[PDB]
């Protein structure tokens, strides 16, 4: 199932006190009114692996603290590297083992680092940076059941922890005896307008629409009647033809490197090459060859 | 503008990025000032 | 064969808007392409 | 497949006297052919790889030289040690084989 | 530990001990004359003693000695290209020194490996050790043996007697990653207490500059640290002996 | 380094032998593995080639089903299972290790053997 | 402006003068640019 | 202070031996251990330095290890002119010591 | 090269290096303090080893 991502999302960048700032920011952000995968948690049905991204937006309505945990994995089966997050009943658990999953991973009601510690909205953002696992929280309280609530809460950074993987695999922990949602970041650039306080009010995706892209442009979220030039249209070259001449004789460098009587230094020979198909890459393809260092031209391009 | 060669994509195609820079930063600043004089040239011709 | 070379069309991209606190219908607005590039 | 020709199989010679090896291969490998020297009762010992490069402590009077199918192992001057049985063993490919074996003896 | 170890992993695959929270003591540690090279790129070596960073890398491996000068930015070579790749805009700097005291013991040390051709050139910072087979152009393979399909793994025999360009370097690479984050790592320098509403120079968690001091009736949250300005100009910082 | 053949004797004919080739050293677990017999008076032959894990093993066409090699990586031994032992296997077998010479130049070859084991097929005892 | 970093104290803090030069010579000219292009348009402007 | 124990005492052994000789120091020096080689009536000759380092014109078979308090000089094949007496002296500090002395003989 | 004129036949020694010393040399300085040198660890002035 689908639903619409209205605002949700937004989440402090960095480390920085901006009063009444509108900032421009590019980074992994949640595209406004994406669609989010909608899964449930009633009835039989079950929490599917799910495949991770450059980042992954995790929101779940929970009326009974049944959620307690994600998977980060490329694998999942103990033969690569593989972190747990848990959260029962008063402790939170991180763990990085190469863990033994079931194929049904779920709790009922080479070891490395560890760490420990519908009514409710615990927004998360889990995004994985330049081998540094971060985590972003936010608990807003709702009483609309159905869906996600349009409005706009900020996503303080709860957690930063350094594992540096490949995850690429994902799946959610359950206790067993409440829908969550999943959405995937993308490299977009916010223009996110700071109060007073530091609290994040609103923000504009500057390439959702027409609109949006000239309150960036202008840097204002009002903007006032009139024409304002944005961007720059281009069309894309779609194909790309490659020709060349339509010449038949492969060049006799084969002589050159089997010569017999190579020439002294003082007399050195100079054989000319031309009017031929020359092939370099396959040419220095072998390790006998000791220097190689090109100049004028990168040696791999020469082809 | 003491460059290589004022065409962008030969210096683009022939070398890789790390000598790359410093042919393609002389090209960009010379680019940049006969710019930069053009429009300092309408201004003022606005003016008039 | 003589080919001509004629470079492919692009032009600024203007947004026409009546101020937002009126409205946020808008008309988008291609400069010297034409209406099939799109 | 490839086969390996030892010239002569057998040869006895005196103290210092310049000896000649030739193996020939079936077809054209002309990078492979490796020279094993064996003294009876013992294991063998590489000298020779690619068919004209010498190993490390080996005697410099040891040489080889060759490419295509004829190769050749040669002393320069034979020693009082040197006189064992040598095998021409080609690398080219699979089942790598070897010669027939060349015995070299005192007279 | 990481310079009084005892097992120097391979250059292939070499290791990756990461450093942080903690204060670092650099000065002394290379007031020493063991180490032959000391080439810093990023930093000027002297001054390591007095900088902040958010976090360092340890990488250790062993390559003879033609090689260390390999190690570097913007260098090519086979180590270069196939064990250990440097980005060009590389902050940090490289440590070498001989182990003829510890290797190559006296009959041909073979448990140091070399990573030789592999398919494409590697990508800075990335320890490859998939040496399952290489292939040449020329299909036949997973018949694996002998022909155009050569082992890329070949191994350093290290000998007591090995001239002076063949002998074993252990070396150690340090690549410090400077950001505007909380600086986990220091240098080992006490400091004063505060004095406010005066024009003083000021250093907080390593940050410089001057300026005078008052206190901000500006309600931070909890994880900021760094006021900034519309102008992006630092303006206000929280002080880390006292919130 | 050394390298450790063992397991020969006097066997009779039509029966079966494992013989052992020990590894130390080097890291075995990065070479193929080579069993070559010598009978006595005659020269050198190949007998069989084992990948650096063992998943690929061949044989040479006269001991094709007879003999089975086998390698644990785990412990670095090498084996050699020959079954059905006749007078024509009645030879000294080596056990050589692979690789190539100190660096580039092409070619893979026979570096360090081991010590040499006799197998005599003999009904005599 | 084509260096490594932005804030002047940096550089001059973190590598030492022989080389430091090469990098703020390159703050100076970009700045220098830039404050020169400001002057500029306040004297066109100024004449309007 | 620094003390050193040597073992053996004194030892023989046939041409081609293994022949190894512990120095271990008071408490870890690691790093200023010094092997010497004396001939009967003769001065003492230098052969290991830092206790695994090996001097020029010193042969091949001769070589040293250790670090912390164990050290070792160990010669791979003993030659007829390698019967001597060895000492471990270690540089740690002064007053610099010696060890008892490790005499090699042919058997 | 001085081959020729120097290395007799078994050793010069009469060249010398002037290793560390505590500070790097400014320009054009002829230094010949050769007192000792420290290594952060207070001992000195028993010079040895
Ligand atoms: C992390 O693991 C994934 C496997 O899930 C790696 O992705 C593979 O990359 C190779 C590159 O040669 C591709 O041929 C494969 O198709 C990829 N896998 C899949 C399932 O398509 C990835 O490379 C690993 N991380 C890194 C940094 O290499
Ligand atoms: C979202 O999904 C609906 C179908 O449920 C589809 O019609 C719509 O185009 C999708 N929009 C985006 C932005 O993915
Ligand atoms: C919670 O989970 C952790 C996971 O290791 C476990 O050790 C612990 O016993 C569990 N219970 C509590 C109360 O922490
Ligand atoms: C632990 O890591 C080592 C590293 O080489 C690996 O060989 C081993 O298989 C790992 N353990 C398990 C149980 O896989
Ligand atoms: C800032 O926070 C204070 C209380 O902490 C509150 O009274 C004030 O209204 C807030 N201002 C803004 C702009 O959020
Ligand atoms: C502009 O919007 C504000 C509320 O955002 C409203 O009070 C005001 O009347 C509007 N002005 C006009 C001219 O529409
Ligand atoms: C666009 O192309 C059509 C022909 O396909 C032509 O009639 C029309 O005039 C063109 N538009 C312009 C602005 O030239």
């Amino acid at each position: 199932a689908y639903t619409n991502s209205f605002t949700r999302g937004v989440y402090y960048p960095d480390k920085v006190f901006r009063s009444s700032v509108l900032h421009s920011t590019q980074d992994l952000f949640l595209p406004f009114f994406s669609n989010v995968t909608w899964f449930h948690a009633i009835h039989r049905f079950d929490n599917p692996v799910l495949p991770f991204n450059d980042g992954v937006y995790f929101a779940s309505t929970e009326k009974s603290n049944i959620i307690r945990g994600w998977i980060f994995g490329t694998t999942l089966d103990s033969k690569t590297q593989s972190l747990l997050i848990v959260n029962n009943a008063t402790n939170v658990v991180i763990k990085v083992c190469e863990f033994q999953f079931c194929n049904d991973p779920f709790l009922g009601v080479n070891c490395t680092f560890e760490y420990v510690s519908f009514k409710n909205l615990r927004e998360f953002v889990f995004k994985n940076i330049d081998g540094y696992f971060k985590i972003y929280s936010k608990h807003t309280p709702i009483n609309l059941v159905r869906d996600l609530p349009q409005g706009f809460s900020a996503l303080e950074p709860l957690v930063d922890l350094p594992i540096g993987i490949n995850i690429t695999r994902f799946q959610t922990l359950l206790a067993l005896h409440a829908a969550y949602y999943v959405g995937y970041l993308q490299p977009r650039t916010f223009l996110l307008k700071y109060n007073e306080n530091g609290t994040i009010t609103d923000a504009v995706d500057c390439a959702l629409d027409p609109l949006s892209e000239t309150k960036c442009t202008l840097k204002s979220f009002t903007v006032e009647k009139g024409i304002y030039q944005t961007s720059n249209f281009r069309v894309q070259p779609t194909e790309s033809i490659v020709r060349f001449p339509n010449i038949t004789n492969l060049c006799p460098f084969g002589e050159v490197f089997n010569a017999t009587r190579f020439a002294s230094v003082y007399a050195w020979n100079r054989k000319r090459i031309s009017n031929c198909v020359a092939d370099y890459s396959v040419l220095y393809n072998s390790a006998s060859f000791s220097t190689f260092k090109c100049y004028g031209v990168s040696p791999t391009k020469l082809n | 503008f003491g460059a290589i060669s004022s065409v962008l994509n030969d210096i683009l195609s022939r070398l890789d990025p790390p000598e790359a820079e410093v042919q393609i930063d002389r090209l960009i600043t010379g680019r940049l000032q006969s710019l930069q004089t053009y429009v300092t040239q309408q201004l003022i011709r606005a003016a008039e | 064969e003589i080919l001509d070379i004629t470079p492919c069309s692009f032009g600024g991209v203007s947004v026409i808007t009546p101020g937002t606190n009126t409205s946020n219908q808008v008309a988008v607005l291609y400069q010297d392409v034409n209406c099939t590039e799109v | 497949d490839i086969q390996l020709t030892q010239s002569p199989s057998s040869l006895s010679a005196s103290v210092g006297d310049r000896v000649t090896i030739t193996c020939r291969a079936s077809q054209s490998i002309s990078s492979y052919l490796n020279w094993y020297q064996q003294k009876p009762g013992k294991a063998p010992k590489l000298l020779i790889y690619a068919a004209s490069s010498l190993q490390s402590g080996v005697p410099s009077r040891f040489s080889g030289s060759g490419s295509g199918t004829d190769f050749t192992l040669t002393i320069s001057s034979l020693q009082p040690e040197d006189f064992a049985t040598y095998y021409c063993q080609q690398s080219y490919s699979t089942p790598r084989t070897f010669g027939q074996g060349t015995k070299v003896e005192i007279k | 530990e990481v310079f009084n170890a005892t097992r120097f992993a391979s250059v292939y695959a070499w290791n990756r001990k990461r450093i942080s929270n903690c204060v670092a003591d650099y000065s002394v540690l290379y007031n020493s004359a063991s180490f032959s090279t000391f080439k810093c790129y990023g930093v000027s070596p002297t001054k390591l003693n007095d900088l902040c960073f958010t976090n360092v890398y340890a990488d250790s491996f062993v390559i003879r000695g033609d090689e260390v000068r390999q190690i570097a930015p913007g260098q090519t070579g086979k180590i270069a290209d196939y064990n250990y790749k440097l980005p060009d805009d590389f902050t940090g700097c490289v440590i070498a020194w001989n182990s003829n005291n510890l290797d190559s013991k006296v009959g041909g040390n073979y448990n140091y490996l070399y990573r030789l051709f592999r398919k494409s050139n590697l990508k800075p910072f990335e320890r490859d050790i998939s040496t399952e087979i290489y292939q040449a152009g020329s299909t036949p393979c997973n018949g694996v043996e002998g022909f155009n399909c050569y082992f890329p793994l070949q191994s350093y025999g290290f000998q007591p007697t090995n001239g002076v360009g063949y002998q074993p370097y252990r070396v150690v690479v340090l690549s410090f990653e400077l950001l505007h984050a909380p600086a986990t790592v220091c240098g080992p320098k006490k400091s004063t207490n505060l004095v406010k509403n005066k024009c003083v120079n000021f250093n907080f968690n390593g940050l410089t500059g001057t300026g005078v001091l008052t206190e901000s009736n500006k309600k931070f949250l909890p994880f900021q640290q760094f006021g900034r300005d519309i102008a992006d100009t630092t303006d206000a910082v929280r002080d880390p002996q006292t919130l | 380094v050394q390298l450790v053949e063992s397991g020969g004797g006097v066997v009779q004919p039509g029966r079966s032998l494992r013989l052992s080739c020990a590894a130390s050293g080097f890291t075995f677990s990065i070479y193929g593995m080579h069993w070559v017999r010598q009978a006595p008076g005659k020269g050198l032959e190949w007998v069989a080639v084992i990948s650096y894990d063992g998943s690929n093993k061949y044989y040479a066409d006269s001991v094709k089903g007879r003999f089975t090699i086998s390698r644990d990586n785990s412990k670095n031994t090498l084996y050699l299972q020959m079954n059905s032992l006749r007078a024509e296997d009645t030879a000294v077998y080596y056990c050589a290790k692979e690789g190539r010479p100190s660096d580039i130049v092409v070619v893979v070859a026979f570096d360090y053997w081991g010590q040499g084991t006799l197998v005599t097929v003999s009904s005599a005892s």
